[PDB]
């Protein structure tokens, strides 16, 4: 799916090491399925993939 | 009969009295500096509520 016209927030981000940080995405799909994440900065480092 | 009166009847800043371990109850008066360490097993993560 294309994710286009979404839109992303912090909802308590936590300055720290453990994945504390977290963020809501209203996701603004095209198919429905599964969708790869990375922050190509390394300044956020995520769980998911 | 020739007396005073009692303390929990002229009393100030509001209390009770009592011939048991000669407590003063309920003086409400003034604050106190209340630190409380929550058994973090009773936090809810951010990303539940």
């Amino acid at each position: 799916p294309t994710v286009s016209d979404l839109e992303c927030k912090i909802t308590e981000c936590t300055y720290a090491s453990d994945f504390g940080g977290i963020a809501t995405v209203a996701y603004k799909s095209s198919k429905a399925g599964n969708c790869p994440i990375h922050s190509p900065s390394g300044v956020a480092v995520i769980k998911e993939n | 009969r020739d007396k005073g009166a009692p303390l929990n009847d002229v009393a100030p800043f509001g209390c009770s009295i009592a011939l048991e371990p000669l407590r003063a109850e309920n003086c409400a008066v003034g604050s106190i500096p209340i630190s409380i360490d929550i058994p973090d097993a009773a936090f809810t993560r951010i990303s539940e509520t």
